[PDB]
RNA sequence: CAGAUACCGUCGUAGUUCCGACCAUAAACGAUGCCGACCGGCGAUGCGGCGGCGUUAUUCCCAUGACCCGCCGGGCAGCUUCCGGGAAACCAAAGUCUUUGGGUUCCGGGGGGAGUAUGGUUGCAAAGCUGAAACUUAAAGGAAUUGACGGAAGGGCACCACC
RNA sequence: UUAAAGUUGCUGCAGUUAAAAAGCUCGUAGUUGGAUCU
């Protein structure tokens, strides 16, 4: 039986979505079923950010960061850990986690 | 009150309301509630009539009245803002009080330890206190409700339309209440004004 | 670990609620009226309710506790709360109205009460959260 | 939904008697292809010449064998 | 409810609903009788005499039962007029 | 499109006395629907009506009593003669008692039990009771 | 809800609704009157009207028109019909 | 013996009410049977219509428990119908007859064509529906007695009922809700509003009202 | 890898791309025929129209744009609710249904044999449309519950577990 | 063979998931058609 509402999908009212891959698995899924996620994180890892400091020829050199936006499948999200199962009662709850802290 | 003039809203009762602000609803309006509602100015805010606040008071201080046992009302706030307020109204006139945490069941389980058997309710806010309210509905309880604009009406019989989420204007409105069925009751009447204070109802915090 | 069963907290707080004037800090005086005024199977729980009756009677100096009630606090809390100010804070000579609240007054013939004094009213139209 | 017309009789009668066909026991009994194919032709009994005795093994959850007759 | 020698064969005979007509059935127990007091006239006491209203638990539990009552008082002169 | 303006009419004020309104707007109105009307009304069941004069068809406002448990419409007007309406109201109606089918007979719209009298068979409108 | 007053809305009650959807039909435009300032005739002008309304003495422009409601230009006065 | 713990077995107890039909009339709870057994008591009947064993899967086997069906009334009168499940037979029954009692409606009767004597049969026709049963009830003439399936057949002998003509659709061997189907259209018969019942009411006190200086000296 | 004629990795014809013909099928799905009326709320959104404080730009004015606050109409949706339905899951339609009738098309009749055989027709073919019976079975099945199981997750514990 | 069979359904069934709404649209016949005249 009909376990979404959306049928796990954003398609509402078009035809046809056009299909994307996925960064991982390279598995054509519609473009409004890929589990999305955007990442901003510096290009150095934090572990060296004091010793790309010292080594700055240039005074408070900004340090400049990584954009890719990840379309991952529904397969591998699952396996990836990055999307996982919910209740039936928090699957109708479609805020975005907390991730402010 | 029945266009006489003995029942009709003074200059000071005004002042007493404005003061407190009970005329400012919320920002939003239930449609069971348009009733009420005077105008939307800017910045959002509700500004609830009161020519339709006073007659609201004094069709539930009959509603009140008209019970002959006065322990047979039972008062009932959850909200911190109006349990002060409750043992206050309930010592002046008689009725028993539920301020606090109501353990459901406390209407239909006969068995319990709390059980008691009213003949109507008065709540503070049905928002809130919403567990008394269905727990009404299957005992045939009459419901008098202080009610915002932003604030469902059902199971509610006659809701008064107040603003119940400052502290002055809920103790102001159980002391209206407390006086009006003081008033049409056969105690102490309207030539000289009652000296207890509205600032008894009100809601001290540390 | 160390926790306390529902038979030690239960005959504690019944034996605060009901003694608490004998009751202090010292957990030995404790132990000598918790075996005065209740019939225990002895010690191994004689002292463990007296244990936690000694560390919950250190927690009423700080204030009430969400279980019992006792008739030291509950008149003080009665004496606050029959607290009546001596000039009200409802009566206040400038009281502050909109404009649309003195057209409410009016339909209901209060345009004749002096204390209002009317302020000016918002000149933007912004009480909306930003949405996104 | 039905069609409710009032000259609609013909596209009531009609659509019933193709309908009807689907129902098995109206088609096993109207087609003519089942009494051919039955071993009687729609007599309640029949006589014949026992050819031999065969005895035929019961189904599945309970054993015997059932002694029967080749006609 | 009558035969034709007019006696009455019924069990008992149950309220209607105030606002909608509707019967109060014997198990409908989100139901209400609310009765009101009546004002003396130039003191503004308890006269004694009350009005009585009945509010099916249909109406009620459509949250209608605060414009019923009301409207019901309107016309029974207690809430005055606007 | 709206085919048949009794049909709409009807499940107007069906739906609302359901909803307990005091009040139905029926628009467009003919005159069959003011003398269906006026047969509920003349047995109790209405109650007063106005009918709104735009020029282009009316509208009616019904004022409702609570009284009315169903109010239903015969699709189509099948022809009823008087040894066949014991039929028609013992399919229709709920007892012997109560309720009335609505028929349109040459000497006007009426009852059965008015078209008893009368001696009448018509076309069958509609039911209430 | 519930006890509405269908034979008589408020004036606010009907000038929110559709055209259409009013008790009545009303429409929801008007003629106007515009006086061009350079000349001095009278002009009656729909107010939603389409391609331009040219004054026969000056032979300039009136009102451009638009999506619903014909703009008049600039100096262009006008005082409603009734 | 008895003590009774709510307001109304505090007034029925001590003779202040005087039959059933002005707790019917109030639309008030009953909660204590004893109240039936003070009104109806003696000439109420009633009959076991199934034992129904239920099984819960635990990993130790299956927990079984036995729902008992139980149907009761008055013949001209009134009709319960109580559904009791437990561990012993015994207490599933005692426990439905006890809800079986606190179910009690009353019915309303009518005549079939003409008015003469007493009432017979349904007023009207009325349905009752309990997840795909419907039962419907037609009135039918003086001594057809009730044409239907076995199993509504008790409830509307228990109800008074002398003949009444039925109709089942849906799954009628789930004898559950078969019996809470037409228990369904037998409380139907008091809310449904025939053109006798179009007088304005009359309004009286509640049982509660009217001896309040009775039930504070308690 | 026991075995791989598969998963995995490297090459790689037809194809994937363009145009002229054919094919006419899909989990071609909202698994939900179209037209029409009545029936609860709420906040957003897209397009058009109307009214309104007050901020920006076109230097200031008008007009327009960008906002802000509403209203109307039609859209794709969402949340919500004892409107009512439903076997339920759930649906503001899947409601207005034994209180059964607004108009109208298609189409189902226990599971298999079988979308098979045959016949006709369409097509270069691949195939498409239309479409049985003999026999064979007492169940196949839908929703939901409670366990049990998982090489599904989150957490927790045990030297009859490990470190 | 008839009732049971509202399991042939005009009265009176069904078609999201149990058997089932044509991929979509146009369209002749059929079927059905808004107020209005004492
Ligand atoms: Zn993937």
């Amino acid at each position: 039986t009909k376990k979404r509402r959306n049928n796990g999908r954003a398609k509402k009212g078009r035809g046809h979505v056009q299909p994307i891959r996925c960064t991982n698995c390279a598995r054509c899924v519609p473009k409004d079923k890929a589990i999305k996620k955007f990442v901003i994180r510096n290009i150095v890892e934090a572990a060296a950010v004091r010793d790309i400091s010292e080594a700055s020829v240039f005074d408070a050199y900004v340090l400049p960061k990584l954009y890719v936006k990840l379309h991952y499948c529904v397969s591998c999200a699952i396996h990836s850990k990055v999307v996982r199962n919910r209740s039936r009662e928090a699957r109708k709850d479609r805020t975005p986690p907390p991730r402010f802290r | 009150s029945g266009a006489l003039d003995v029942l009709q809203m003074k200059e000071e009762d005004v002042l007493k309301f404005l003061a407190a602000g009970t005329h400012l609803g919320g920002t939003n309006l239930d449609f069971q509630m348009e009733q009420y509602i005077y105008k939307r100015k800017s910045d959002g805010i509700y500004i609830i009539n009161l020519k339709r606040t006073w007659e609201k008071l004094l069709l539930a201080a009959r509603a009140i009245v008209a019970i002959e046992n006065p322990a047979d009302v039972s008062v009932i706030s959850s909200r911190n803002t109006g349990q002060r307020a409750v043992l206050k109204f309930a010592a002046a006139t008689g009725a028993t009080p539920i301020a606090g945490r109501f353990t459901p069941g406390t209407f239909t389980n006969q068995i319990q330890a709390a059980f008691r058997e009213p003949r109507l309710l008065v709540v503070t806010d049905p928002r809130a206190d919403h567990q008394p309210l269905t727990e009404a509905s299957y005992v045939n309880l009459p419901t008098i409700a202080l009610c915002n604009t932003d604030s469902p009406l059902r199971y509610v019989d006659i809701a008064i339309p107040c603003n119940n989420k400052g502290a002055h204007s809920v103790g102001l409105m159980w002391w209206m209440l407390a006086r009006e069925v003081l008033r049409m009751r056969g105690t102490i009447s309207r030539e000289h004004p009652w000296e207890v204070m509205p600032d008894l109802y009100f809601y001290r915090d540390p | 670990g160390r926790v306390r069963t529902k038979t030690v907290k239960k005959a504690a707080r019944v034996i605060i609620e009901k003694y608490y004037t004998r009751l202090g800090n010292d957990f030995h005086t404790n132990k000598r009226v918790c075996e005065e005024i209740a019939i225990i199977p002895s010690k191994k729980l004689r002292n463990k309710i007296a244990g936690y009756v000694t560390h919950l009677m250190k927690r009423i100096q700080r204030g009430p506790v969400r279980g019992i009630s006792i008739k030291l606090q509950e008149e003080e809390r009665e004496r606050r709360d029959n607290y009546v100010p001596e000039v009200s804070a409802l009566d206040q000579e400038i009281i502050e109205v909109d404009p649309d609240t003195k057209e409410m007054l009016k339909l209901l013939d209060f345009g004749s009460l002096s204390n209002l004094q009317v302020t000016q009213p918002t000149v933007g139209m912004n009480f909306k959260t930003p949405r996104g | 939904g039905k069609c409710r017309g009032l000259r609609t009789a013909r596209k009531l009668r009609s659509h019933r008697r193709d309908q009807k066909w689907h129902d098995k026991q109206y088609k096993k009994a109207h087609l003519g292809t089942a009494l051919k194919a039955n071993p009687f032709g729609g007599a309640s009994h029949a006589k014949g010449i026992v050819l031999e005795k065969v005895g035929v093994e019961a189904k599945q959850p309970n054993s015997a064998i059932r002694k029967c007759v080749r006609v | 409810m009558q035969n034709d020698a007019g006696e009455f064969v019924d069990l008992y005979v149950p309220r209607k609903c105030s606002a909608s007509n509707r019967i109060i059935g014997a198990k409908d127990h989100a139901s209400i009788q609310m009765n009101v007091a009546e004002v003396d006239k130039v003191t503004g006491r308890f006269n004694g005499q009350f009005k009585t209203y009945a509010i099916c638990g249909a109406i009620r539990r459509m949250g209608e039962s605060d414009d019923s009552i009301l409207r019901l008082a309107k016309a029974d002169g207690i809430v005055s007029k606007n | 499109v709206r085919m048949n303006v009794l049909a709409d009419a009807l499940k107007s004020i069906n739906n609302a006395e359901k909803r307990g309104k005091r009040q139905v707007l029926i628009r467009p109105c003919s005159k069959v629907i003011v003398r269906f009307l006026t047969v509920m009304m003349k047995h109790g069941y209405i109650g007063e009506f106005e009918i709104i004069d735009d020029h282009r068809a009316g509208k009616i406002v019904v004022n409702l009593t609570g009284r009315l448990n169903k109010c239903g419409v015969i699709s189509p007007r099948f022809d009823v003669q008087l040894k066949d309406l014991e039929k028609w109201q013992n399919n229709l109606l709920p007892s012997r008692q109560f309720g009335f089918i609505v028929l349109t007979t040459s000497a006007g719209i009426m009852d059965h039990e008015e078209a008893r009298r009368k001696h009448t068979g018509g076309k069958i409108l509609g039911f209430f009771f | 809800p519930l006890a509405k007053d269908l034979l008589h809305p408020s004036p606010e009650e009907e000038k929110r609704k559709h055209k259409k959807k009013r008790l009545v039909q009303s429409p929801n435009s008007y003629f106007m009157d515009v006086k061009c300032p350079g000349c001095y005739k009278i002009t009656t002008v729909f107010s939603h009207a389409q391609t331009v309304v040219l004054c026969v003495g000056c032979s300039t422009v009136l009102c451009q028109p638009t999506g619903g409601k014909a703009r008049l230009t600039e100096g262009c006065s006008f005082r409603r019909k009734q | 013996e008895w003590m009774p713990v709510t307001k109304l077995g505090r007034l029925v107890k001590d003779m202040k009410i005087k039959s059933l039909e002005e707790i019917y009339l109030f639309s008030l709870p009953i909660k204590e049977s004893e109240i039936i057994d003070f009104f109806l008591g003696a000439s109420l009947k009633d009959e076991v219509l199934k034992i129904m064993p239920v099984q819960k899967q635990t990993r130790a086997g299956q927990r079984t428990r036995f729902k008992a069906f139980v149907a009761i009334g008055d013949y001209n009168g009134h009709v319960g119908l109580g559904v009791k499940c437990s561990k012993e037979v015994a207490t599933a029954i005692r426990g439905a007859i006890i809800l079986a009692k606190l179910s009690i409606v009353p019915v309303r009767r009518g005549y079939w064509g003409n008015k003469i004597g007493k009432p017979h049969t349904v007023p009207c026709k009325v349905t009752g529906r309990c997840g795909s049963v419907l039962v419907r009830l037609i009135p039918a003439p003086r001594g057809t007695g009730i044409v239907s399936a076995p199993v509504p057949k008790k409830l509307l002998m228990m109800a008074g009922i002398d003949d009444c003509y039925t109709s089942a659709r849906g799954c009628t061997a789930t004898l559950g809700n078969f019996a809470k189907a037409t228990f369904d259209a037998i409380s139907k018969t008091y809310s449904y509003l025939t053109p006798d019942l179009w007088k304005e009411t009359v309004f009286t006190k509640s049982p509660y009202q009217e001896f309040t200086d009775h039930l504070v000296k308690t």
